[PDB]
């Protein structure tokens, strides 16, 4: 499968698809999200009602903060790749002013509005979510590539209860180490923190945090402020709620290691530690990548083109300049 | 309780990236 799978992504890495859609073939309905370049909003192909999540980039800001070359690694690794739990490219364009990205409208929203309002997830609720990404990581890793933004925000939930993950902002086809300081905070692996170079194991230190913080209802190491949290990070202590099994308790030591020789997925047999682990002994991965296991967790649906499952933001009318801005910068784009 | 700490603290909101 794998070796089909890196054939695919190949053809596309060398030859990416471009301007595919207009702006004026799309109708604007409401703001979704923001980032710091623009935001995500729902809109609706007109001419056969379909609706889809635009992601709006202002080249101008993009080249202010000196973010040209991931921009452009984003769009590239996004149009080539195919997985059941990755987000669709459905088309990309660029006009005098943005650069926007069309992919497929996921409405049950993101993980971390469920997460919250609930509190935590049990045990086998947060097994059959951090089974789709053990298999997700397992996919881009063998297409050489690192994912570095893992976190309940990225983690979108569609109409069959399954993960969808979005934002390949800080994603990077990479052989060997590299050592950009990217991410989110209470993500972050140590090796990052105290400025190392690194490799495709802070995904899987992410993935201890993630399964932490699903189980828990907090994260394993948080503060205030970020530099009490790095302190928190590099120091290797964690402590674990009294509810956590057993098991539990055994992979997430394994996965929260701060010696590169002894994390799991780092290691002689690489992925395939993570998944004859204890806590992983009920899962049928086979059924999980087919969709066949029943989801814990459906999604209210209020219609097509509904926002209930998504915050409100304040709107703001997209400005397209009469000059070109940044031609050269995002040429390949 | 750790969980009264978090909910207490200035980060349970969506986390931007650094
Ligand atoms: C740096 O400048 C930026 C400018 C604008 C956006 C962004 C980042 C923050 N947002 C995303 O990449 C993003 C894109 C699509 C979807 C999505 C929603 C619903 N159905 C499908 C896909 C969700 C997202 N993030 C969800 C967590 N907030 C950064």
């Amino acid at each position: 499968f794998l070796a089909k799978a890196k054939e695919d992504f190949l053809k596309k890495w060398e030859n990416p698809a471009q301007n595919t859609a207009h702006l004026d073939q799309f109708e604007r309905i409401k703001t979704l999200g923001t980032g710091s370049f623009g935001r995500v909003m729902l809109v609706k192909h007109m001419e056969t009602g379909n609706h889809y999540a635009m992601k709006i980039l202002d080249k101008q800001k993009v080249v202010k903060l000196k973010q040209i070359e991931h921009t452009l690694n984003e769009k590239r690794i996004l149009q080539a790749v195919n997985f059941p739990f990755l987000v669709k490219l459905e088309f990309s364009f660029k006009d005098n002013s943005n650069l926007y990205m069309v992919m497929e409208y996921v409405p049950g929203g993101e993980m971390f509005s469920h997460l919250r309002r609930i509190g935590r997830f049990s045990e086998p609720h947060a097994r059959f979510y951090a089974a789709q990404i053990v298999l997700t990581f397992e996919y881009l890793h063998s297409l050489d590539l690192i994912y570095r933004d893992l976190k309940p925000e990225n983690l979108l939930i569609d109409q069959q209860g399954y993960i969808q993950v979005t934002d390949f902002g800080f994603a990077k086809r990479v052989k060997g180490r590299t050592w950009t300081l990217c991410g989110t905070p209470e993500y972050l692996a140590p090796e990052i923190i105290l400025s190392k170079g690194y490799n495709k194991a802070v995904d899987w230190w992410a993935l201890g945090v993630l399964i932490y913080e699903m189980a828990a209802g907090y994260p394993p190491f948080f503060a205030d402020q970020p530099i009490q949290i790095y302190e928190k990070i590099v120091s290797g202590k964690v402590r674990f709620p009294s509810h956590f099994s057993s098991d539990l308790k055994d992979l997430l030591r394994n996965l929260l290691q701060v010696d590169l020789t002894k994390r799991f997925g780092n290691l002689k047999n690489g992925v395939n530690d993570i998944k004859n682990h204890k806590w992983f002994a009920t899962t049928d991965w086979i059924a999980i990548y087919q969709r066949k296991v029943e989801a814990p967790f459906i999604p209210k649906f209020k219609g097509p083109g509904d926002t209930s499952n998504f915050d409100d933001y304040e709107e703001e009318e997209i400005r397209v300049s009469i000059n070109e801005k940044c031609g050269k910068e995002f040429s390949e784009f | 309780t750790t969980y009264a700490d978090f909910i207490a603290s200035g980060r349970t909101g969506r986390r931007n990236a650094i």
